RNA sequence: GGCUCAAACUAGGAGCCGAAGCUGCGGAUUUGAAACUUGUUUUCAAGUGGUAGGGGAGCGUUGUGUAAGCCUGUGAAGGUGUGUCGUAAGGCAUGCUGGAGGUAUCACAAGAGCGAAUGCUGACGUGAGUAACGAUAAUGCGAGUGAAAAGCUCGCACGCCGGAAGAUCAAGGGUUCCAGUCCAACGUUAAUCGGGGCUGGGUGAGUCGACCCCUAAGGCGAGGCCGAAAGGCGUAGUCG
RNA sequence: CCACUGUCGUUGAAAAGCCAGGGGAUGACUUGUGGAUAGGGGUGAAAGGCUAAUCAAACUCGGUGAUAGCUGGUUCUCCC
RNA sequence: UGAAAUAGAACCUGAAACCGUGUGCGUACAAGCAGUAGGAGCCUCAAUUUAUUGGGGUGACUGCGUACCUUUUGUAUAAU
RNA sequence: GUCAAGUAAUGAAGCGCACAUGGUGGAUGCCUUGGCAGUCAGAGGCGAUGAAAGACGUGACAGCCUGCGAUAAGCUUCGGGGAGGCGGCAAUAUCCUGUGAUCCGGAGAUUUCUGAAUGGGGAAACCCACUUACCAUAAGGUAGGUAUCUUG
């Protein structure tokens, strides 16, 4: 089986995000989390909470080694867009999106 | 630089108030307009 | 200035294809086992055999 | 009696945009490109269907040159040899011959060569 | 490309290639002609590129009747695949999703069909993780708290203003003031901090200001004058 | 108070600014508060200037769905 | 709990644009409206007395091939 | 086995196509509390007994909406009704109710301040009064009156 962990509605762009779900995806969860522990990236402490919470779930819900675990697969994606005005020269207003992002991971062995 | 909106609050009071408006057969025509409309702000 | 067309999603990640994450050297300290980053002390003082604190 | 056009609307674009399958970027997705690329994509068949008539009786022409010159003669002449023997073979049978039958193709070679 | 008794030129000859032209085979269709004769049947002849435009035949959609019917929780509409049928518009069946409606047929009526109108609304792209983060007065470290501290508090040091970047007001604003508590949003970063959220508190006058008494400009103005009406002016006054 | 020159800035810190210089600075000076003049009207040491980021006739609403021999667009299918 | 929770409160259904992850095939010596007509190889379902056909995915390689609308005498037009 | 010559396959930083499975988004379908056009009738005004429109209050309970007006989600009475109820968001608490509540209909009482606003004035919801009667003895309280015009 795969155990799955959510974090809906993360403040940061998903194409952010995406670059240290690239680097976890696949590995041990002894050396993703290494991974998430040292990288400099604000996108790692998501992907790290959302991580211990899978390894959480599998090891108190489903009863899991989880020594023998695995990311088995993770994608971020797209959450709602927060929309603010941004004034600029000459009475001009731009829009901005402020990006957040949806990070699941399932963990198996 | 000096902007086109220089608030006096007496001077809003006697060129839009309410006591200005009910004055002239025109601003009471204003009321009247703006009472057919509903507005929730008669007068400033 | 500006492009006269909008750019493909495929040369858009073409583009990305050189974006990664940076990932840390990391080792075991010898007094304490604990894993910490490589020339770096650990996170309670460590390094090379040595205190800090 | 009001219509709403979004259950026709819907489904006729589902028909362009299936069968703009497999169709490169935007002419795969958005229904304004896939339209167009369906449009030139018969049109193009049309033109095929056309055009292939005369490509295969290219490379038939090619493969028979190709056998009537292995047994030492032409294609013009060898034409010529099967309408003076009065041989009505076909050219894609002709060709089919020549490539999977060589000694057949040498038969029929011999009897233009005796027409001319 | 390359070509020189040519792969050039002249004059002849014979083959062959070559088009959606012509022929062959199958199918459709317009008109006309013949006959079981409103497609009932078979044929035959001539046709069938097309903008503006004229003529003909239909498809689907919403709604009314047909319909107190018929279908439908043994699964309606819608969504999303697949198969199949028709010249087309399109029809039919069906898997999955969905969970309460739909509608045969024939008539009837249209808010009846969208890719363009620098069309209208919403959503979402590309640019691009690019430019920028708003005065070049400036920060360093130690403690504290905290999930987390470059930015908060405290401390030491450093720097800046000082006819201000300090202090008191009027105007304008209106609770922003003070404390506690919180960190989603807001703050162009983080935030434990805040003019942000939440909950409480806080403004005390015979003398300060207003009100009040008085009048300026200028208003309004018993009567009065003037003017189609509306109104305009004006005395005493009354406000300001 | 003003705005002569230049650099900068021109998706600005800013829908007219900054910086460095510049002019007037007891006067036809500057400035606060209140008031007056209203659209073919006002006001103008006069530039058609200004009259609320709008001026060779303001703004709002209405006549009004102005008119447009012009430009754009005009949505299913097949047959002659 | 509920019939149902990708009915969980941004809550019926939940299309498209747009953005991920996974699987199969292709792609780093090759020039252009990106298709089309052919066509090798691979992958996958079925049959079939067993690598042959049929269906599906991909498409090395060859030929041909300058979007659409509008407006024009005439547009790939570098005209809208 | 060496060497030589020739010739395959394998590669994926990334990308494409298809399918599977999601995110976003909020179309579609169904739905309705809201609109639109009428018919047949009725009515066609409200106001100095203070209107329309408001301001400020008013609850056990913080805000808003609704009602109400210092008698303030209401008071009296007359009828209806018969078991619940203290308006909505929106519940909680204290309670009320067959000694008839909540609720509905007729009538009455109360009805702050502004506004024709009318005692004067005014930047509406404010400032300042005069006067009659009574009560208080202190710096007031209660009930009134005081605009203008027309006609008598
Ligand atoms: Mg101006
Ligand atoms: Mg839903």
């Amino acid at each position: 089986m795969e155990v799955t962990a959510k974090l809906r509605g993360a403040a940061i762009s998903a194409q952010k995000v995406r670059l240290v779900a690239d680097e976890v995806r696949g590995k041990s969860i002894e050396r993703a989390l290494d991974i998430l522990t040292y990288s400099n990236k604000k996108g790692a402490v998501f992907v790290k909470k959302c991580l211990n919470s899978a390894i959480a779930n599998a090891e108190h819900n489903h009863g899991l080694d989880i020594d023998g675990l695995k990311v088995a697969t993770i994608y971020v994606d797209e959450g709602i867009t927060l929309k603010r005005i941004l004034p600029r020269a000459k009475g001009r207003a731009d829009r901005i999106s402020k990006r957040t992002c949806h990070i699941t991971i399932k963990v198996g062995e | 630089m000096k902007r086109t909106f220089q608030p006096s609050v007496i001077k809003r009071k006697r060129t839009h108030g309410f006591r200005a408006r009910m004055a002239t057969k025109k601003g009471r025509q204003v009321l009247a307009r703006r009472r057919a409309k509903g507005r929730h702000r008669l007068t400033v | 200035a500006v492009q006269k067309s909008r750019k493909s999603r495929s040369r858009r990640d073409m583009r990305r294809s050189h974006h990664h994450m940076t990932v840390a050297e990391l080792s075991v300290d010898a007094t304490t086992g604990e894993k910490h980053r490589r020339h770096h002390m650990t996170k309670d003082g460590f390094y090379r055999g040595r205190q800090l604190f | 009696a009001r219509v709403k056009r979004g259950v026709q609307a819907n489904r006729r674009h589902k028909k362009i945009l299936k069968r703009a399958k497999g169709y490169y970027g935007a002419r795969s997705r958005v229904y304004r490109v896939a339209v167009q690329a369906v449009t030139k994509a018969g049109q193009y068949a049309y033109r095929d269907r056309r055009n292939k008539k005369r490509t295969f009786r290219r490379l038939w022409i090619a493969r028979i040159n190709a056998g009537a010159r292995l047994n030492g003669l032409s294609y013009s002449r060898f034409i010529n040899g099967m309408k003076k023997a009065n041989i009505t073979i076909d050219r894609r049978v002709l060709a089919d011959i020549a490539m999977h039958d060589a000694a057949t193709f040498g038969a029929l070679v011999e009897k233009a060569k005796a027409e001319l």
